[PDB]
RNA sequence: AUUCUAUGAUUAGUGUGAACGAAAAUAGAGCAGCCUAUUAAAAUAAGUAAAAUGGCUUUAAAGCUGUUUGAAUAUUGUGGG
RNA sequence: UAGAUGUGCAUAGUUAAACCGAUCAUUAAAAUAAUGAAUAGUGUCUAAAGUUAGACCCGAAGCCUGGUGA
RNA sequence: CUGAAAAUUUCCAGUGUAAAAGGUAAUCGAUAAGAUAUAAUUGAAACACCUUUAUUUUUCUAUCGUAUUAUUAAACCUUAAAUUAAGGAACAAUUGUUAGAAGACAGUUUAUGCGGGGCACAGGCCCCAUAAAGAGUAAAUGGGUGUGUCUAAAA
RNA sequence: CAGUCGCGUAAGCGGGGCAUAGGAUCACAAGAUACAAAAAGGAAAGAUCUUGGAUUUUUGGAAAAGCUACGCUAGGGAUAA
């Protein structure tokens, strides 16, 4: 009946693991969009770009 | 000799918010027999910001106009799909046989005429072109007065609503005394987000927050504004009158 | 502009819900309509207070009914107002036509339809009051009572305009004190400093 | 999902998706030999309509 | 505010024996400060040190404690 | 533990733990099988 | 203090970054670099 | 249970370094359990446990401690680790 | 009579490390694509040695603690 | 800038001490008259009234901080076998914590190189010669205004 | 060699600059890896890869001022009068 691994217990998992879905679905969110912004980005120009990270 | 970079904020866990509609309930008593054409709310919404950051200078189109510059009416056939889609567009008047005894009798209560394609013969019929010729309202293609889409003219005959930032606050009217709740309600969802967006569009050094919305007439009180929109009361539902 | 401030300023004007002039109409009334001069003249003081006074009190219990008024600068213009009591029974007619509110008389009083049948009420050189209650016996309402929240609303805004005045009053005396004060030595020093 | 495919989605690999022009120089001239008619044609219609 | 503030001291509880004015009536429980109750009150007899043994045999509990009444007068 | 567990219950090491899993269960105690279609 | 260091951050959301110097009167950098965990070039933005 | 010797161990670990340095377990020497203690003791433990802060010890735990504060009632899961 | 018992080293390598394993590691997926790493130990004696202890031997000035003396 | 009530905001002109903006064509006057305002004038900006904000100034409340007073009315302290005495007094004093602070005191560092040492000066890297036709090659040897940089490429 | 981008008809070139003048570890900070996780589930603190801030200029990298003619010890004549 140990945390996690006992009867009835369910196991945490680590946190690398419970995002692990999250993580890629980024990712993957992140490059289906790649084409239509090297498209401003190529379009706007590399001076005129003001969308930057943070 | 103290000072401060901020715009006073007080605190507002114990204000009394009104919803929208219990709010309309105390101000369209306030205004009983004012003229609703010259009634227009108002709202004041102020703004977390510092005094040497900029200041908001952009303009909205509202769905509805609130400017009774320009009085619009139109002619269609009476009872049409057009008629009330002309009064939820913003038109004074909308039909043919009330604007012909309207304008039969020497006074017009708008300052612009228009024509539908579909009421184009009964117009030379009621034989007006006498009367609207010398006060420049003969409603003809030439100042493209005569078309089949009504909101695609709307928005540039009317024009667009301007608001200003003066001092932590910015304020402009929302809607008449005549306006629905319905109507009104989209009409500041509309102003809200359209700040919202353009606060977003500023820097984010120091991002303007809102603190409190209020809501006031010509001749009413500032009340303040909750984000419900429905009654509180359940005797009460959604009613609206002159 | 704290926001205490602006909320006693609110709920002392909220008196709108309160005794003087509050009643819930029956649902046979449909509509009402009153034609008055601005001016108080011939007879014309009584309606004004009616409209800024007991009027606003019917409308948030009864915020259905439209009550719009038909203002003119003809001073002699009668002062009358008309109560669509009858709604046939509450057939719910068709009354689609219904003029608004003006300040040239543009809006007199239409003709009822067929299941409309108005009262009329004459006011002239006659108190608020006396039409006040005229109003509420010909139209049968029920006056609805206040609430002991109310009583301290009005209690506390009461005991409120006492401190008021009596620092209306205390300012009063300190800046003409000061306003005859400071013109005092103006006539001492700056008179003869103009030379 | 691996990373390598989550980056072939967009295209097979050896091109920039995003940079590879997508309309042709040439079909750039008929659409502004298109417009121009309309509005030479279109004065012509206002012109006789007078 | 902090997460973690100055440890300070509320009082003890104590019950009334002489209907002490400006305090309370008699037989009344609340916390005072310690030295009013180890200087003045405990020496004259005026007061009891209420301690767990106290509340059994009184039959109370620790819910019984009230307020000083600055207000009261015999 | 949880390594420990998941080692003796799937079936390629021949765990006497892995007659505890269903034909389609995965041996560890976190992770499942995704599913395949469309949906 | 003339020149500043920045990093350019794949747009990928994949983590990686490239360090370039540049003055600090100058616009910010944006290029079209590998990414090694998807293996494709794709937009790299500055930071900050 | 305690105590002594060896191994574990130039180990885990600490430390910028130089160095410092356990325990479990194992083997041997001895072996003893009790409160009615073979000498006369408990009505089962509250300013205590614990916390903040200043130190000691130390691996950050545990243990010792000045100052200021300050709990609970037993596997029917109360308290310490 | 029988059973058990008592440090350790080696017997498999590889990596930062585990999973893994005559294969392992890097290659953000993997794959003879590439590169590195695989086969007798253990105990004792004799002798020479590294390390820690006074550490091949002799030799300070000085520092600290406790006592002695007007 | 804890909050309430009330009030205050003067460059010239301007009917006059214009706080600012948004909105208004009407508002006030118990029944008879007129005062406000809009208009017109002045100015960059024009006023009642309803609102929402800004600056400044009083009282009140709240919070801090000082200042004084009382205390056998048994804190504590002093004299005092030590008291219903006298005086001081919520200070002082002591404990803990915190900050400043005397070489008064303690520990240690203050180097090395150098045609003796002291003072001074020197310490990484680059190019040329010295260097003796591979490379290497010293000296407080000689050359040098050498060097801890610049650089995203486009309008 | 693998991966995938640019220029070029093509062959092919490209892992900064015609060449020769910019210091580590540790600690700290920002990203990735899924390795281990002191009963167990997590985490903390660690490990690997990438990256950043240094007259660490006594620049293979101490946080550091003097007098002694009151001077002392060990040595050198390996450097003086
Ligand atoms: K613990
Ligand atoms: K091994
Ligand atoms: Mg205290
Ligand atoms: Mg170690
Ligand atoms: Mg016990
Ligand atoms: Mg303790
Ligand atoms: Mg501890
Ligand atoms: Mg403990
Ligand atoms: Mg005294
Ligand atoms: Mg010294
Ligand atoms: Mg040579
Ligand atoms: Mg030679
Ligand atoms: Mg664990
Ligand atoms: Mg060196
Ligand atoms: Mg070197
Ligand atoms: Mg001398």
């Amino acid at each position: 009946r140990v945390k996690g691994t006992g009867v009835g217990e369910k196991v945490k998992g680590h946190k690398h693991e419970r995002t692990l879905v999250a993580k890629m679905e980024k990712r993957r969110e992140a490059m289906l969009a790649m084409p239509d912004l090297i498209r401003e980005w190529k379009k706007v120009g590399k001076r005129n770009w003001t969308k930057f990270p943070k | 000799k103290k000072q401060y970079k901020f715009f006073k904020s007080w605190d507002l866990t114990g204000q009394q918010q009104f919803s929208l509609c219990d709010a309309m309930r105390y101000l369209r008593a306030v205004e009983v027999g004012q003229p609703p054409l010259s009634v227009k709310y108002e709202v004041h919404v102020k703004l977390r910001t510092k005094k040497n950051g900029p200041v908001v200078r952009d303009r909205v189109r509202l769905p509805t106009p609130v400017k009774t510059d320009t009085r619009i009416a139109v002619i269609c056939p009476e009872g049409s799909a057009l008629q009330e889609e002309a009064k939820n567009l913003g038109a004074v008047m909308a039909g043919e046989e009330t604007l012909f005894e309207a304008i039969r009798s020497g006074n017009f209560p708008f300052n612009k005429l228009l024509c539908h394609t579909e009421s184009e013969g009964a117009l030379r019929k009621a034989n007006v072109g006498k009367l609207l010729g010398p006060k420049g309202l003969m409603p003809s293609g030439k100042t493209k007065t005569i078309t089949n889409n009504l909101e695609a003219t709307f928005r540039d005959m009317i024009g667009m609503d301007e608001y200003r930032e003066r001092n932590g606050v910015v304020r402009m009217a929302v809607g008449q005394l005549g306006f629905t709740p319905k109507q009104l309600a989209e009409n500041i969802r509309v102003f809200m987000a359209k700040i919202k967006s353009d606060i977003g569009k500023l820097d984010d050094t120091t991002p303007k927050m809102v603190e409190e919305v209020v809501l006031s007439t010509t001749h009413g009180p500032g009340m303040s504004l909750n984000a419900e929109f429905a009654p509180t009361d359940d005797k009460i539902k959604p009613e609206d009158l002159e | 502009v704290g926001v205490i401030r602006r909320l006693n300023v609110v709920r002392e004007l909220l008196n709108i819900r309160a005794g003087p002039g509050a009643a819930l109409l029956p649902k046979e009334v449909t509509k009402v309509h009153m034609q008055f001069a601005h001016r108080i003249e011939e007879g014309h003081m009584g309606p004004r207070k009616f409209w800024r006074e007991n009027l606003p009190k019917l409308k948030y219990w009864n915020p259905a009914v439209p009550m719009v008024i038909n203002r003119t600068t003809d001073q002699k213009g009668p002062a009358v107002m008309t109560i669509y009591f009858r709604d046939d029974k509450d057939a719910k007619p068709s009354s689609t036509p219904f003029p608004t509110s003006s300040a040239d008389g543009s809006s007199p009083a239409p003709k009822p339809a067929q299941g409309e049948r108005i009262v009329t009420i004459d006011m002239k050189n006659r108190n608020s009051s006396v039409i006040l209650k005229e109003f509420l016996d010909k139209t049968g309402a029920v006056a609805v009572q206040p609430t002991a929240k109310d009583e301290e609303e009005f209690r506390e805004f009461e005991d409120l305009h006492r401190r008021s005045e009596i620092d209306r009053e205390r300012i009063r005396k300190m800046n003409d004190a000061k306003k005859r004060e400071k013109a005092m030595l103006a006539k001492a020093m700056s008179d003869a400093q103009s030379i | 999902e691996t990373n390598w495919e989550i980056g072939r989605l967009i295209g097979d690999p050896g091109s920039v998706p995003g940079t590879e022009k997508v309309g042709s120089r040439k079909a750039k001239f008929r659409a502004r030999r298109r417009r121009r008619n309309t509005f030479l044609l279109g004065i012509k219609e206002r012109k006789l309509a007078k | 505010a902090s997460h973690r503030m100055r440890l300070q001291d509320q009082g003890v509880v104590v019950r009334l024996l002489e209907d002490i004015p400006k305090f309370g009536r008699k037989h009344a429980i609340f916390r005072i400060e310690r030295g009013r109750m180890r200087n003045e009150w405990f020496p004259k007899n005026k007061a009891e040190y209420m301690t767990p043994a106290r509340f059994q045999e009184l039959g109370l509990t620790r819910d019984a404690i009230g307020e000083v009444d600055r207000s009261f007068v015999i | 533990s949880r390594w420990d567990i998941e080692y003796y219950r799937d079936p390629a090491h021949r765990g006497y733990l892995s007659h505890q899993l269903a034909p389609g269960e995965s041996p560890s105690l976190y992770f499942k099988v995704p599913t395949g279609g469309e949906k | 203090s003339r020149i500043i260091n920045v990093r350019l951050i794949s747009m990928a959301m994949t983590g990686y970054f490239y360090t370039f110097t540049r003055p600090r009167t100058s616009l910010p950098m944006s290029m079209l670099k590998y990414d090694p965990i998807v293996r494709r070039k794709v937009l790299f933005l500055e930071q900050k």
